[PDB]
RNA sequence: GAGGCGUCGAAGCCCGGCCUCCGGGUCGGGUGGAGCCGUCCAUGAGACACCGCCCACUCCCCGCUGUGUGGCUAACCCCCGAAAGGGGGGACAGCGGUAGGUGGGCAGUUUGGCUGGGGCGGCACGCCUCCGAAAAGGUAUCGGAGGCGCCCUAAGGUCGGCUCAGGCGGGUCAGGAAUCCGCCGUAGAGUGCAAGGGCAAAAGCCGGCCUGACUGGACCCGUAACAGAGGCGGGUCCAGCCCCGAAAGGGUGGCCUAGCGAACCCCUGUGCCUCCCCGGUGGGGGCCAGGGAUGACAGAAAAGCUACCCUGGGGAUAACAGAGUCGUCUCGGGCGAGAGCCCAUAUCGACCCCGAGGCUUGCUACCUCGCUGUCGGCUCUUCCCAUCCUGGCCCUGCAGCAGGGGCCAAGGGUGGGGGUGUUCACCCAUUAAAGGGGAACGUGAGCUGGGUUUAGACCGUCGUGAGACAGGUCGGAUGCUA
RNA sequence: CACAGGUCCCAGCUAGCCCGAAAGGGUUUGUACUGGGGCCGACGCCUGCCCAGUGCCGGUAUGUGAAGCCCGGGUACAACCGGGUGAAGCACCGGUAAACGGCGGGGGUAACUAUAACCCUCUUAAGGUAGCGAAAUUCCUUGUCGGUUAAAUGCCGACCU
RNA sequence: CAGUUCGCUCCCGUGACCCCGGGCUAGGGGUGAAAGGCCAAUCGAGGCCGGAGAUAGCUGGUUCCCGCCGAAUCAUCCCGCAGGAUGGCCUCCCCGGAGGUAGGCGGUGGGGUAGAGCACUGAUUGGAGGUGCAGGGGGCGAAAGCCCCCGGCCUCCUGUCAAACUCCGAACCCACCGCCGCCGUAGAUGGGGGGAGUAGGGUGGCGGUGUAAGCCGUCCACCGAGAGGGGAACAACCCAG
RNA sequence: GGUUGCACCGUCCGUCUUGAAACACGGGGCAGGGAGUUCGCGGCCGUGGCGAGGUUAAGGGGGUUAAGCCCCGUAGCCGCAGGGAAACCGACAUGCCCGCAGCCGGGCCGGUGAGGGGCGGGGUGCGAAAGCGCCCGGAGUCACGGCCGCGAGA
RNA sequence: GGGGACCCUGAGUACCGUCGGUUGGAUAUCCGGCGGGAAGCUGGGAGGCAUCGGCUCCCAACCCUAAAUACGUCCCGAGA
RNA sequence: AGGGGGAACGCGGGGAAUUGAAACAUCUUAGUACCCGCAGGAAAAGAAAGCAAAAGCGAUGCCGUGAGUAGGGGCGAC
RNA sequence: GGGGCGGUAGCUCAGCCUGGGAGAGCACCGGACUGAAGAUCCGGGUGUCGGGGGUUCAAAUCCCCCCCGCCCCACCA
């Protein structure tokens, strides 16, 4: 019968489907060596660069430790502001503190998923997340999504929001600009469509228009199964 | 399709015609018991000869009348030859 | 078991909790201070007389035990780190073993035969009957007619008496039927059911009795003629046990022929045999017989597509062409109903009957599948006449002009355009006329390659789907020095 | 075919998804302005109606539902036999078509010249809606009518069952 | 000329462009702007070697002479039909052993085809005479009223003819006995064993089907495997083995 | 013997086929190469040995340069008894009648008749019982060669 | 050579439970994975089902082992 | 003190399919082909929780025999 | 053939462990009501309650023997 499909290449690491790892030059991280406590750390923003990876604004920070790594930019940042790290840190735009120092209601970003790892949500351009309630057994946070996530107070966050957006998607315009976007990325484009693939290639269609199989599928499917609307609870939007 | 509850016919047992009393022939179960069943121990991947059941009808309208006829003289059943083909026997009364 | 219990303190009086079908019982306080009862036995069922264990719905302390859930971390594990340690979660989970469910995700396979080639349809694939079957027997076709895979426990068994549909006349009733009376009546009646044969002191009808539609083992024939050939069926015997009959004698089901099934495996009925040094027990194995499916029926376990295909073969077999054939087709001859005012034939001509041709269609499977390349056009040529024109002739309902009909005749001629890929067919205006047919449906080792038409694609229809189309449609090689 | 554009779908990252015999690895120097999968194919105007069936998804009282475990019978022990406990799964309920798909038949009836606006009935959940059409797929057929053409089985226009 | 060429013509020629060198992705896997296309002159799943001399009911082919006997192309079953097996049948050998009856006649049995017919089971054509009656027309009307009448429903001497009808029935086939004939003890009649082969055709008679040709039963000289002379030649027509 | 005229007759070869001179298939010509072999087992046959018995395998001794042949070895197989699921039981060294070969007597016939055929009785299994099945009046064993099946690449 | 108390005298073994692989291995082969889990020669195992009894043989959970047996590189001798 | 090589043979693991069954899946092919590690001149087995003709024997290979026998198996082929 | 659930008045059934002559609604019939159209009232009963037997004091359902429908399972013993 059929072979491997799109999704499974990828996995294995085929070289269409793997991400350029050397024009890239991204990743953020507080610096979790010295945990999330200490006040001993404060750095100087030392550009506003371009990220090439993540084709995003960037803040490069100058620690006093004399170490060089990226901080992921806020909105209204210019070069030569003080970012601080510890609790002895003020409330400030762009200043980073643990989310227990940190009062309910303002916006904030680069939260960290589990304590001392210097960020595993919101690290996206221009996205922010805001902070809505807050307790000493556990600080809810309004996620990019709109899902309420609860986190434990001593994982860092910064406060502001993101800068740039409407520059992470924007119009196309045409194929050249379109094709541009998808070497910043890893996106498998030009892909055609199921219903005149083969019965071979793709499950469905066949050489004329038909579909084989309906779209939405089992998920509790093998494997090479995932096509069409996969794990969908319900389709469409008209009778 | 009708007959005797009761009725006088052949016993070999006494050697002499008298009435025998008439119910089914009542059969086993399965899953101890014999050696047939201990060959449905190679279904273990036994998947083309005689453990897989050979699947496959078409399975008859009929079944033949089998029908104990049981000695009052000393109360051993017989089983016999018959040929009366039913698909609607009813026992009654006599 | 009609009596038992108590002054350690009881009814009976006064209240509290109390349940309820408010029936009446339980129960803590106290007054008390010595009885209350059942017997009678009412009561379908009898005694808080007393003594025992119990059955309803149900509730509670204690002992035992699961699961569900929440806390803990000591295992263990995920996160961060160069480590150190921290971070998070926690007996969840991760991991090992096992069970059910799901499972074209993947893989191995299959999807039958018969047959006017294949395929639809049908099955004549098992079996019964008449005819076909040629006056012994065997005897075929997708040969005619038409059925069986059950039904009845009397629709069986035996014996005695008795003989029928139908018709005729008489009675009764609406005619009629059941029913009655006589006369006629060799079988047309009835025998469950196809068909056929058989039969009248019966196998038909009735009454009574009865359940042999029995057990066992043969014999014979069909099956499958002769002549191999399993299973299965019947008939016919004897042995045994019954039944009925006065006995003789009959009954191995239904007058006979359809109404059935292997190898194996399982189970039943009954007894015994047997099970590894030896016994007891448990549990097994086995002889026989009975019952259970393969209905594609002398018995695989089973759905599709291939125009993306591949190979072995086959002219045993389809497409082109030919041969054969001539129903179909084309054309002719004979007879002359009938109208043509009248007058069958100036002209037109039914019903019916008999030939000729190979030019349409179809049948044939003979020839080719180690190829005999299709259609149309183009170009180039031969032949034929049942002759469109020209020549020569005859009639007329032929006045002329002009038609209509008939005869000879292939020497010559018989064109150009518009649509269709088009042979053919339709149309325009000319023409003396703008005739047809055969020649590998002439002519591709001469052209063209428009059409049939492959691997690419869309749409309509149908299909879960792959995919299909005498539906439409676009584009899709023309080899070779004679 | 691609395509810009459009839509629908899932997932809080100790994720979804997927690769690997294992050890591990991709997406990921990613973090919902993300990235993964289908469906359609700029722009303008629109996208009717149906969950009966098939698919997906959530829930599930009741019913059912394996092994493990438990109890009773058996057995001097064991096979074995009977019952409860019986999860996911299924019956069941709801939703869902820019998911697969479906989107119809007959009679009678109008002045009259026709026809049937009109009315009955029923399968199966619904009965074709905006449109467009004798289609590039009106069979029959070279429809019919016209334009162009002396002449057009064409083309184009129209009617359009 | 060339295992893809030549000329002319055509599309693109600042772009999602072309192009070099290094490196990367490998076989139910890749790669694919999606043709089931491509992955070293091989892709609807590459080449190499091993398994391996894969298997076939399928094509081709299988080698020196002579002598003797000398076929069947039918029958049952089969997921069997262009295939096997088992008979019939062919040959060779061995065993037992006396009759055998293809031929012809008579005696004793069986029979419905040609033919023939009305005597049944049977289908039906046609006019009479009954007016026996169910009823569509008329009359003394009381529209078939008592009673006659006319489609007519069914008797009766008649009337057409019959695979699956028969009051009947040859020629002819066949069973058996006797005889005669012929054959046989160099072994008949019969038994056992070994080795096979198991596409048919064809004229006539009698057919069944189908316009027919063709198909299929049956018996058959014959061809098949068998010459020669004659039919002009002409597998099976004649003469002849 | 080479070649040729006349009279007469004469459509290759092989295969395929119902039918081939063929418009069915295959062949330019000549030479060389070029296709029924081995093993096991079973069923047949012929010959040969021995006989109610027959036959030894492996091995070492032995002999020889080695070796074969020669001798030992009887392990083991088969037959001498069969029936039966097994338990378990267990037979005719021919009594009666035909008749071939042959012998004998008579003059084709009449005896005697092995082999053979036909009965009876017996052994065993099933069986209340009866009725059937198989078996029974001493020939096998081994060797050689060949014929054929089936299994193997065959 | 004979005298009393006979000595843990080998563990995830023996054996059983669940699932396979494999072999002729059949109830009765052999080994593996997962779970349970002994006894002390006073004891245990085996003899082709289980258990209990008789009888007989025999000691697992430690290790090695000459000689007789397989090859065809090579050398020689030989040919229906 | 070790890698690696070595004509085959030996030990331990991993382990197909065409084929057969006239098809086809158990079964058959076959514990074959093929792959990995490893030793020697033989290797390995090997001095008894053995056999079981209940009697007789006492480490272990191999050859002949037991025998196409027991048993397995679409109870079909094997 | 093994298990479970429902068949009750004309219909569909309630109680079935909650036991008796005993149920319920809705059709249907009768009566108001109305010019008509229209809406709403008031009466009636049809099964000891699917069959046949037993225990029980009065059991429809308990027990013993079952017909009919439906869902999950099953030839050669």
């Amino acid at each position: 019968m059929g072979k491997s499909l799109i999704q499974q290449r990828r996995g294995k690491g085929s070289p269409t489907f793997k991400s350029p790892s050397h024009r890239f030059r991204g990743a953020v991280k507080y610096i979790p060596l010295n945990y999330t406590q200490e006040k001993t750390l404060r750095g100087v923003v030392e550009e506003i660069m371009h990220d090439p990876g993540r084709t995003a604004p960037v803040a490069r920070v100058k620690f006093e430790n004399g170490i060089e790594k990226l901080i992921i930019a806020p909105e209204g940042l210019l070069v030569g502001q003080e970012i601080y790290i510890g609790p002895d840190a003020p409330i400030a735009v762009g200043n980073t503190l643990p989310l227990a120092k940190i009062p309910e209601g303002t916006y904030v970003y680069n939260i960290e998923g589990i304590p001392g790892d210097g960020g595993k949500y919101v690290r996206a351009g221009g996205t922010y997340a805001l902070v809505v309630s807050r307790e000493p057994d556990k600080v809810i946070v309004q996620l990019p999504s709109g899902e309420l996530k609860a986190f434990n107070p001593m994982c860092r966050a910064t406060i502001g929001v993101v800068a740039g957006g409407g520059r992470l998607e924007k119009p196309l315009v045409k194929a050249g600009k379109a094709y541009y976007k998808y070497k910043a990325r890893n996106k498998f484009w030009p892909t055609p469509r199921g219903v005149k693939m083969n019965a071979v290639n793709h499950p469905f269609g066949g050489k004329e228009h038909h579909p084989g199989k309906p779209t939405t599928t089992s998920r509790r499917a093998p494997p090479g199964r995932k096509v069409g609307h996969i794990a969908a609870r319900r389709t469409g939007r008209r009778k | 399709m009708k007959y005797p509850k009761q009725i006088r016919t052949y016993c070999p047992f006494c050697k002499k015609h008298t009435i025998h009393k008439v119910e089914r022939v009542k059969k086993r179960p399965r899953s101890e018991l014999s050696a047939g069943q201990r060959r449905f121990r190679r279904i273990l991947k036994g998947y083309g000869g005689f453990p897989r059941p050979k699947p496959e009808g078409r399975e008859k309208p009929v079944k033949k009348l089998d029908l104990r006829f049981r000695c009052t003289e000393c109360g051993k059943a017989h089983t016999r030859g018959r040929g009366f083909r039913v698909k609607k026997f009813e026992l009654v009364e006599g």
